RNA sequence: AAUUGAAGAGUUUGAUCAUGGCUCAGAUUGAACGCUGGCGGCAGGCCUAACACAUGCAAGUCGAACGGUAACAGGAAGAAGCUUGCUUCUUUGCUGACGAGUGGCGGACGGGUGAGUAAUGUCUGGGAAACUGCCUGAUGGAGGGGGAUAACUACUGGAAACGGUAGCUAAUACCGCAUAACGUCGCAAGACCAAAGAGGGGGACCUUCGGGCCUCUUGCCAUCGGAUGUGCCCAGAUGGGAUUAGCUAGUAGGUGGGGUAACGGCUCACCUAGGCGACGAUCCCUAGCUGGUCUGAGAGGAUGACCAGCCACACUGGAACUGAGACACGGUCCAGACUCCUACGGGAGGCAGCAGUGGGGAAUAUUGCACAAUGGGCGCAAGCCUGAUGCAGCCAUGCCGCGUGUAUGAAGAAGGCCUUCGGGUUGUAAAGUACUUUCAGCGGGGAGGAAGGGAGUAAAGUUAAUACCUUUGCUCAUUGACGUUACCCGCAGAAGAAGCACCGGCUAACUCCGUGCCAGCAGCCGCGGUAAUACGGAGGGUGCAAGCGUUAAUCGGAAUUACUGGGCGUAAAGCGCACGCAGGCGGUUUGUUAAGUCAGAUGUGAAAUCCCCGGGCUCAACCUGGGAACUGCAUCUGAUACUGGCAA
RNA sequence: GGGUCGUUAGCUCAGUUGGUAGAGCAGUUGACUUUUAAUCAAUUGGUCGCAGGUUCGAAUCCUGCACGACCCACCA
């Protein structure tokens, strides 16, 4: 399921950090980045345009932590939709609950706000879930089962989630600390830095 | 004869007993002269969770469908007056 | 399947042993032929027995031949055991079953090595219970050949280890107990009240997980592969799962029927011989050696330390000299696996009559277990008695 | 006939085996393979990499 | 084969010796119309229908004959007959 | 709102551009195999032998049709001990009820397989010469008699199977008679045909004290119907081969007789000599068919396991009986083969029903639970049967969801590995550390699937009745296979859960050593002859995930079978040329006809499945509501330019 | 489960009164040739399947055990 693993390579990999190390020293810097992503990244890619597709493709998907057969699922739901595939897909990457539960403020990584999930330490419009990938429509109030409240974690993310960019789709009650969902994302309020086109190419082929 | 009866679809542990007017005896699943509403018994609290239109039963009564109890009990459930 | 089988009576598994050709066939007829007018479940003919193709070849008994029997007191799973040489070995695997074994040697025959071989193999494989039956002695009404017999097979006992100072002695003949002559049927009668007197009821093994040493298995018609043997240790029932241990990779199999002598056996237990039906197992995997074992409590060993006891010539073996690298098979309970004599260090030469133990190197990786005394023979021979004392 | 995958089988006069798909393009005229790992036949000893073919087992210690 | 039913392997057994019995006659007096047909008569088929005519009817309702066979034993024989007589 | 949708690359040569094959990159599956593996939800699970089968079970029900009671339990005439009423007990169908038998009904259903079948089948839409148990609407009858037999007894053949004869006796069994209509024959008149009683309760009157009798429920018989199902027919569509070109003699049609429920060469007699066929007859091979599934932008192609309908079969071949209906899976008969039992005289058996076995094979599961719920069978009901079904078990086979932890962390360790031995890399990775516990595991609570039905009772109908029965509530006890359920609560503590493939290019991601055209790799081109990014190992890295690979088969890419959407001067391909039948295409003008054509509507296109738009499962898979669609086909009404037919 | 016949350098297969086992195909060792074929000689190579025993001595016989291709099976 998760990756679990060594969660940083990935930001060497990709060159770009992708905000997996995150949690409470922002200050990355540990890791050499950005020139050794193994025993040979002293070598320079020429990187081709099935490369550049499918670094794209994993860097997004990296980001947000789904698997393939899943992701595959994503684009195809994607496709379904009416409008444009690309901004569709970006909704489906952006709706997972874990994911919504970070844009809240709720977490100090989009992983840990999974092991929140996992553990049903959230409840949303009366309804405990476990499903890290549970689609949360626009507008709908997340909040924590009480015997997760605070715990020392919740307290230690929205601490630093106070320096975060803080989304414009959604709303936070932070005294009772309950997220307060708003409308759907949209394109602009989003990333902007990645690039969608490219992986409507990698399922063309 | 021809019957009114449900016909079980839905899956496992989750039925859906579908009320339908078939060739008595013929498969539960099997073929039907045509399907008038349905069943639903874990939709309770919900928008609906029981549809039945009672002017096509009616229509063949009047042709002897001898109607299987269950279904006849869901005539009294839809109630006559509600 | 028919007849649901009840545990009424504990069993004492008994059988004829002894050199080849003393009437061990007719006796375990006879045997049945006495119960029948007292108790229901008897009556078991010489063709009853004799129904190998190859055991009417000789009519001999070749083939391991199975009856069942009891006094009005205790249950008796008999084993129609072979004397034929080859045979010996398969009736080791009898004798590996039984918990009393009779000594059915004739009185104009007298103590052979043939019989001396059956000696031997029936204390190194865990036997105490011993009475004995003579047979053929309405030939020699000389009684003073009775009484010198009657010394060899106590000094016997003493010499292969039995209680030959408690051991009752039979001066009988069974074919005349056949033959519906109630005077030799009497005789064995005289058994019979031997048969309740000698041998008391021993331990029931349930409380320990389930274990057991593979006897039989057919293909069963409609049923497929039904195994077959006395339960080692604990118990069973129709539902539960343990794991065949052996010499190959150990895996599951499920109890879907147990039975006793074609009779619907309701739980399976320690000691009571039972057939029982496996799922998902066929007839080519199975066989004698393996273990039906209540998974998880096996090592499945390949190597072990032992001591073995050498036959000299007159005592039925070795008559001449061996050393470090031999290669005799050491019979587990039921088995046949070569055991390789691997002496460490040093002692590099055995005569016939020594008692010399080594590490050994066994060919198969078998389901072992420290302590298990064995017997050994060699090339169509015995050559001694074993005892485990460390398992690698 | 088929072609035998490995540095090693232990197979002879008989010794049933199993057999899949392709040609080695090599040694023309052969169209088959062998698998190791498959009945009497063997899995090729002593592989380390890509042992999902030729039928070894992972290393236990 | 085992089945209570077996009697109605033996009901049929029981009831055909009656029916074929039954369109035993009947078919004869259709052959005694047929002499009468083959003799040229205008009265003795006449006598034969009228004689075959109520035992053919009764033998409908009986479930031994369709009825409309037995109309059509009624119909061209006697059509025959008018035609001749 | 209801198709917003289509990619290439490596390989011929010294090199290039063409045509051209070839192979991979994608997806898919009843899959299998190998390495590997924590859990759960939902589906699928013998395509090979339509090979042979031990065991159990898979179809019985009604005492409210009847003679009877062999069992079990009561009442009772009687009985036996002795605590003379505590027990015992030979008789008795008087009851509750019930073996075996008569009979009514069902067994023609459900379930399974795909051998056969190239058209006696199916799909689609029409058609007339049909029948139709149970259900249901209407109109009427429902009188009165007789002769047998099973069971039961006696004797008796036989190993058994399975009978034979002589007596007993009933009915909604069977057969006469009466009476018959808008029923059947006939133009008509006439002629002629049916049956059955039981059950609950009951005042009066009446009791040869069986009951007559009253009342209601149910059933019977006949006619017309409808509904339903089935039979039958027409036209079209429905694989490959022309190295199968003539096929056939009940064959093609008429007439008369007969036959089927119904028309008909379905079957006969005689006459006529036809009928089918290159828009493929007959013959040979394969194969169930469609809705649908995979794939494809679409068109098409392939296919059609599952779910549903239709067809066909039941060890093999054929026949017929009972019956509304089979010319029949667990029915009968014959003949054969394969097995079983035997007293060897003679009989018995059919898993292609659910499990299961041997076997075949690369390979696919338990001889489990319950009739709790739906459905079906019989019954008035209660109930009883149900291997249909609902559920559990086993398999990673697929689809989907979750977990294997989070955070902090530089001596930037150990050791592995490369090294310009400076060091880099592994590697925030680990340890240490602060929190956390999902799923499992263990200890307690606890939904919903359950509607009914039972009994008692109230009231509205019923009627002479306050009795019975019917309709609507009330009351108590309750009825669940799954089920140690879903879900909820709590407990120890990161503790128990990540491997597999690839790294020359194709195609994401690299080095060092070992081996030297050897050993090996491989899908393709092709790598290895001493310094290999192509072999084998190690480290690193990449892909994917409880799966990862391989082989298999399908389509795509393939515009390399091109209608969409290809070519022939030389790459493959103009017949050697010409005339010419059928077939194909046809100037121009007016009119008409309305076959094609297009518009509109109607019926239909079964549902499910695919699509859109909602909902319920913690989400998803899945289930599911309504819509859309099913691109089609037949009819009716219009336009009638274009093409076709006709006239000039 | 039982009873008859089998196993030879690294490979195909020999050797009957039991007397110390054979080539052919691999290579290695030098010239030739880009490196091979052709061309040449020297040459290791079985532990005669595994174990003990009979004999002074075993490829030879005594059985057994691993593992094959054959004959009966047995039928909880
Ligand atoms: N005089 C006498 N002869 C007897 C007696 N018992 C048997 N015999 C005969 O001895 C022979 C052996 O019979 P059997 O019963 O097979 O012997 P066994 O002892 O089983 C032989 P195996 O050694 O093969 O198992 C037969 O000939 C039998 O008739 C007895 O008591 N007395
Ligand atoms: C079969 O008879 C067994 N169930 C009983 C014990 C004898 C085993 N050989």
């Amino acid at each position: 399921a998760r990756y679990l693993g060594p969660k940083l390579k990935l930001s060497r990999r990709e060159g770009t950090d992708l905000f997996l190390k995150s949690g409470v020293r922002a200050i990355d810097t540990k890791c050499k980045i950005e020139q050794a992503p193994g025993q040979h990244g002293a070598r320079k890619p020429r990187l081709s345009d099935y490369g550049v597709q499918l670094r794209e493709k994993q860097k997004v998907r990296r980001i947000y932590g789904v698997l393939e057969r899943q992701f595959r699922n994503y684009y195809k739901e994607a496709a379904r939709l009416k409008g444009n595939t690309g901004e569709n897909l970006l909704a489906l990457l952006e709706g997972r609950l874990d994911n919504v539960v970070y844009r809240m403020g709720f977490g100090a990584t989009r992983a840990e706000a999974r092991q929140l999930v996992s553990h049903k330490a959230i409840m949303v419009n009366g309804r405990v879930v476990n499903i890290a990938s549970y689609q949360v429509s626009p507008n709908d109030v997340v909040s924590i089962r009480e015997k997760a409240k605070k715990q020392s974690r919740v307290k230690a993310a929205l601490e630093l989630a106070e320096q975060r960019e803080k989304p414009t789709w959604l709303e936070v009650d932070a005294g009772k600390m309950e997220g307060t969902f708003k409308r759907k994302p949209e394109r602009s309020d989003l990333s902007a830095d990645i690039n969608e086109h490219l992986i409507v190419e990698l399922y063309s082929k | 004869m021809v019957t009114i009866r449900l016909a079980r679809h839905g899956a496992k542990k989750r039925p859906f007993y579908q009320v339908v007017v078939a060739d008595s005896r013929n498969a539960r699943n099997g073929r039907f002269i045509e399907r008038v509403g349905f069943f639903n018994p874990i939709a309770s609290e919900k928008e609906e969770g029981t549809r039945l239109d009672l002017d096509r039963i009616a229509h063949w009564v009047g042709q002897g469908a001898t109607i299987s109890d269950r279904v006849a009990a869901l005539i009294k459930e839809v109630n006559k007056a509600a | 399947s028919k007849e649901k089988f009840e545990r009424t009576k504990p069993h004492v598994n008994v059988g004829t042993i002894g050199h080849v050709d003393h009437g061990k066939t007719t006796l375990t007829a006879a045997i049945t032929t006495v119960l029948a007018k007292t108790y229901g479940g008897a009556a078991r003919a010489f063709d009853q027995i004799d129904n190998a193709p190859e055991e009417k070849a000789r009519g001999i008994t070749i083939n391991t031949s199975h009856v069942e029997y009891d006094t009005p007191t205790r249950h008796y799973a008999h084993v129609d055991c072979p004397g034929h040489a080859d045979y010996v070995k398969n009736m080791i695997t009898g004798a590996a079953q039984m918990d009393g074994a009779i000594l059915v040697v004739a009185a104009t025959d007298g103590p052979m090595p043939q019989t001396r071989e059956h000696i031997l193999l029936g204390r190194q494989v865990g036997v105490p219970y011993i009475i004995v039956f003579l047979n053929k002695c309405d030939m020699v009404d000389d009684e003073e050949l009775l009484e010198l017999v009657e010394m060899e097979v106590r000094e016997l006992l003493s010499q292969y280890d039995f209680p030959g100072d408690d051991t009752p002695i039979v001066r009988g003949s069974a074919l005349k107990a056949l033959e519906g002559d109630a005077e030799w049927e009497a005789k064995i009668l005289e058994l019979a009240g031997f048969l309740d007197s000698y041998i008391p009821e021993p331990e029931r093994a349930i409380d320990k997980p389930f274990l057991l040493p593979i006897e039989d298995v057919f293909s069963i018609s409609g049923r497929g592969t039904v195994v077959t043997g006395r339960v080692e240790r604990g118990i069973i029932k129709v539902g539960e799962e343990v794991e065949i241990v052996g010499i190959k990779e150990t895996q599951k199999s499920t109890c879907t029927g147990v039975e006793m002598f074609r009779k619907l056996l309701d739980e399976g237990r320690a000691g009571e011989n039972v057939g029982v039906l496996l799922r998902g197992i066929k007839r080519e995997e199975i066989e004698r050696g393996q273990v039906l074992a209540k998974p998880g409590t096996i090592k499945p060993h390949t190597k072990f330390e032992s001591e073995v006891y050498i036959l000299s010539k007159d005592e039925g073996g070795r008559h001449t000299p061996f050393f470090k690298g031999y290669r005799p098979q050491f019979y587990f309970r039921t088995t046949d696996v070569t055991g390789t004599i691997e002496l460490p260090e040093g002692v590099e030469m055995v005569m016939p009559g020594d008692n010399i133990k080594m590490v050994v190197t066994l060919i198969h990786p078998i389901a072992m277990d420290d302590g298990l005394r064995f017997a050994i023979r060699e090339g169509g021979r015995t050559v001694g008695a074993g005892v485990v004392a460390k398992v690698l | 006939t088929s072609y035998i995958g490995g540095e090693g089988h232990n197979l002879q006069e008989h010794s049933v085996i199993l057999i899949r798909g392709g040609r080695v393009k090599d040694l023309p005229g052969v169209r088959y393979h062998t698998v190791r790992g498959a009945l009497d036949c063997s899995g090729v000893k002593d592989r380390k990499q890509a042992r999902s073919k030729y039928g070894v087992k992972r290393p236990k210690a | 084969n085992i089945k209570s039913a077996k009697k109605r392997a033996i009901q049929s057994e029981k009831a055909r010796k009656h029916n074929a019995s039954r369109r035993s006659m009947m078919r004869t007096f259709i052959k005694k119309v047929y002499a009468a047909i083959e003799a040229g008569d205008k009265a003795a088929a006449q006598k034969a229908f009228n004689e075959m005519q109520p035992i053919v009817d009764r033998q409908a309702a009986k479930g031994l004959i369709h009825k409309n066979k037995a109309a059509r034993h009624k119909a061209n024989l006697t059509a025959q007959i008018n035609k001749l007589a």
